[PDB]
DNA sequence: ATCAATATCCACCTGCAGATACTACCAAAAGTGTATTTGGAAACTGCTCCATCAAAAGGCATGTTCAGCTGGATTCCAGCTGAACATGCCTTTTGATGGAGCAGTTTCCAAATACACTTTTGGTAGTATCTGCAGGTGGATATTGAT
DNA sequence: ATCAATATCCACCTGCAGATACTACCAAAAGTGTATTTGGAAACTGCTCCATCAAAAGGCATGTTCAGCTGGAATCCAGCTGAACATGCCTTTTGATGGAGCAGTTTCCAAATACACTTTTGGTAGTATCTGCAGGTGGATATTGAT
């Protein structure tokens, strides 16, 4: 069973996990989950796009975490940006200090 | 597969996928190891933030399942999220209740 | 009919959701004109995506992509 | 006398009603008709995914509703409560849709 | 006896004058100190290529002029010839700079 | 031997006559007295936004000088693309 | 023999090709892509230079300055839309006073 | 040569050619040439951008002239589009007819 | 003030669309281990251009006086737009059936990439000589505004 | 319709900044020629979902009446705002300075791509069971609008 399968991946399962961590007794309609998927896709593209330009401006062939950071700074509203950088640095540390 | 990079980073969002998506994205010739970690974290956080507010909005309306309306009230009632999604339209979101005062009786 | 199918009461309903209390008689004609121009602009782009993909069906992505580039991003049809 | 509501009383009641709901406000088919006719000018013998038509309706209505807000703001700017074509025209010119 | 142009005559004379020329209208140096003051509140010990200062001023006057037009459109909408803060505010709300 | 006098209240350097001149090019005939203070405010926001992004570019580049490209990239990303200063 | 001459063009097909690889727009770039693009760019350059030169001429000038470029663009409905979000340094604005402002 | 400043390429000589073609007795100020240069890069990016996106939307790893073409139809208004398309197709046909 | 006609609200109920949950199955995706490549940080420094100061001068800002005409208020009524009610015409829904065409698959070749030389070119640099026009003058014509 | 104060015009001129012209040099660009690889066009087609019916069912749109109340016209005046004048300051312009910092170069390795080999997992599909809440009820009470 591999024919009409052509995988249609989405962020939906990872959205759902995050939902329960914050509202474990709250659920979510299909249409709603779809909006959320569009949301992550949209933001992915914005950040990635800006990070890309950054690298090109500075004649670099590599998008690093530094680029993702400046990108976020450029793209998110002050306070939302502040927390994002915080969350960002955190996961990159936790990851380096890991196995 | 020993340990997923998401769990190494302490995240629910798929680091591996985000990394793959960056390369095929044609964003740069190359991609550092920290970048998908960082970005995946950033998406995760923002997702939480919206579900958080949107959740609350479900409560407020006597409901336990989030529908679009809830995400719309979530976003429009939040100065910053509303700015970020200022050129975005949430389907089936309706609008916040707001009547200009000069239209009010007497 | 057609554009004339977009009726006065429906135009009234939209206005209302938009906070409008009192509506001039001439609005319904003006509005239809505006809506026509919106759809023309969007549909053209959407269809142009259809032609590129060598299809005879406009897909929801065709519309979505076109909205996005009209600077009118839409969430919920990216499936 | 039989019972009549003052002019403006129901209008208020409708604003309150429709700001509360989210259902689309144009009849589905007349709209589908309109979409198809416009498209036919660009390419003939077209078929539309039904989700594609809904996208378009969602998008247009959002657009018109938001336009009515700015329109309402222009009428109030001139000490009126009645939206007029000059109000839509001004809003649009300032949006850069006519400039 | 001394000759006096009526009020409005010099104004029109000036509109004609300025619409005809391209030079900048804010004095260079005052403008520079503004830019320098504001930047410093963001980060200290910053320097500026003079062309970067000029880039800002060209952009800024371009923005402000276009704004005045929109504003002027708003005042005229209210049946006036005198632009007032409420006109700037209406303009900026519709442009999506405000609300 | 090193200067930098304190910079403050430079917004007032956007003089009433300069603001009038701008409104003229803008096609404006008559100007209410409260416009000038309002316009100063609107410019201040405009500059802040552009410089913030401009400086974010400078910083990301580990430079101490804001280049014209910085301002240019900053302007582009705010949808005020500017021609004439490179890039 | 250059590709520009081979495609009957003034604009550099080689450079356009190069910049397209350098830019990371896609994994691969077909050989017709830089040609078509050099073509379009050269065409639009020509369009705006025709119109600007005319405005230069209308003002008794022989050297195009930015005023002329602005005049050209803003007086032309299509270029004005193409560049509706672009600012031309040193361009000024189109002479234009609203009616209600004139006396009688 | 002073530690040879790395080369800053632009479109100036090509703009200049084209200029002599349309107005053989007209010159161009270096500031105006600067605008023209920004003009060309701006539009290069916009078309390449649209193409980049088109290819992606259709899982195509190559940008052909067909992508460039739709890009041009999506980006430019009516008449500029028609002519641009025309001149582009022509020039390609010529190019491939060689050899 | 009263009191009546409607709308609106809350509590409770119940059917069902749509969410949930279980199990099987599998490619494509993600991790891990090994061999190789290189982007771009570090170190050193050449050379541009930014900050800073000096000093001179006049363009343009500031501040004031004065009254012209605009905005803002008030009044007024003619008519246009909302409310309501009576029809009846078409949107909606639904259930059901061909069949267009989107999408999955295998094939294969025309075209893209990789690479190795070889030649051509645009950019800079240096040095030296033209030329379009801004900005100054002076004197003729056009606009304005007081009678 | 007259007159006079002032802006505006244009022709004229001249310094000169900026544009142009030559030589010289070369590093990067671009072309040419093969060998080696493959993206996606082509052609066959299976099944999803789209267009088209049929067919009530009635919901919702249309047409009409009537009058409230809003928009806009006319009138008035106080005072804000434009015009002009006098004074002089701080911006502008011209020129010179050290030196901070950007940018070019070469060195060199931590981290990337590049392949392969093993293991996992998120998506799809098939079947089954569960439940949040829309929509319908009834009966309370609030709002609106007439006296
Ligand atoms: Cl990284
Ligand atoms: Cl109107
Ligand atoms: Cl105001
Ligand atoms: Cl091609
Ligand atoms: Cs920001
Ligand atoms: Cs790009
Ligand atoms: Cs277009
Ligand atoms: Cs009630
Ligand atoms: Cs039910
Ligand atoms: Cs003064
Ligand atoms: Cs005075
Ligand atoms: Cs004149
Ligand atoms: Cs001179
Ligand atoms: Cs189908
Ligand atoms: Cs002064
Ligand atoms: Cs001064
Ligand atoms: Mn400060
Ligand atoms: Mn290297
Ligand atoms: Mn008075
Ligand atoms: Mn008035
Ligand atoms: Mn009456
Ligand atoms: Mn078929
Ligand atoms: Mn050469
Ligand atoms: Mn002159
Ligand atoms: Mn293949
Ligand atoms: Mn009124
Ligand atoms: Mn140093
Ligand atoms: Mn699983
Ligand atoms: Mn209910």
């Amino acid at each position: 069973k591999k024919r009409r399968k052509t995988r249609k991946e989405s962020y939906a399962i990872y959205v759902y996990k995050v939902l329960k961590q914050v509202h474990p007794d709250t659920g979510i309609s299909s249409k709603a989950m779809s909006i959320m998927n569009s949301f992550v896709n949209d933001v992915f593209e914005r950040i990635a796009g800006e990070a890309s330009r950054l690298a090109h401006y500075n004649k670099r062939s590599t998008i690093t975490s530094r680029e993702i950071q400046t990108a976020v700074r450029l793209l998110l509203p002050g306070e939302l940006a502040k927390h994002a950088v915080s969350e960002g640095t955190k996961a990159v540390t936790k990851y380096t200090s890991a196995k | 597969k020993a340990k997923t990079r998401s769990s190494r980073a302490g995240l629910q969002f798929p680091v591996g996928r985000v990394h793959r998506l960056l390369r095929k994205g044609n964003y740069a010739e190359r991609v550092g190891a920290g970048a998908p970690v960082y970005l995946a974290a950033v998406l995760e956080y923002l997702t939480a933030e919206i579900l958080e507010l949107a959740g609350n909005a479900a409560r407020d309306n006597k409901k336990t399942r989030i529908i679009p309306r809830h995400l719309q009230l979530a976003v429009r009632n939040d100065e910053e999220l509303n700015k970020l999604l200022g050129r975005v339209t949430i389907a089936q979101g309706g609008v916040l209740p707001n009547i200009q005062s000069v239209l009010l009786p007497k | 009919d057609n554009i004339q199918g977009i009726t006065k009461p429906a135009i009234r309903r939209l206005a209302r959701r938009g906070g409008v209390k009192r509506i001039s008689g001439l609005i319904y004609e003006e509005t239809r004109g505006v809506l026509k121009v919106f759809l023309e602009n969007v549909i053209r782009d959407a269809v142009t995506y259809t032609e590129h993909a060598k299809r005879k069906t406009v897909t929801a992505m065709d519309v979505v992509y076109a909205l996005k580039r009209q600077g009118r991003t839409l969430y919920g049809f990216g499936g | 006398k039989p019972h009549r509501y003052r002019p403006g009383t129901v209008a208020l009641r409708e604003i309150r009603r429709y700001q509360k709901s989210t259902e689309l406000l144009i009849r589905k088919l007349p709209f589908q008709r309109l979409v198809r006719e416009i498209a036919q000018d660009f390419k003939t013998d077209l078929r539309f995914q039904s989700s594609a038509v809904m996208a378009l309706q969602e998008a247009s209505e959002a657009y018109l509703v938001a336009l009515f807000e700015d329109t309402n703001l222009c009428a109030i700017h001139a000490k009126r409560v009645t939206i007029m074509p000059k109000d839509i025209q001004l809003a649009r010119r300032i949006r850069g849709e006519r400039a």
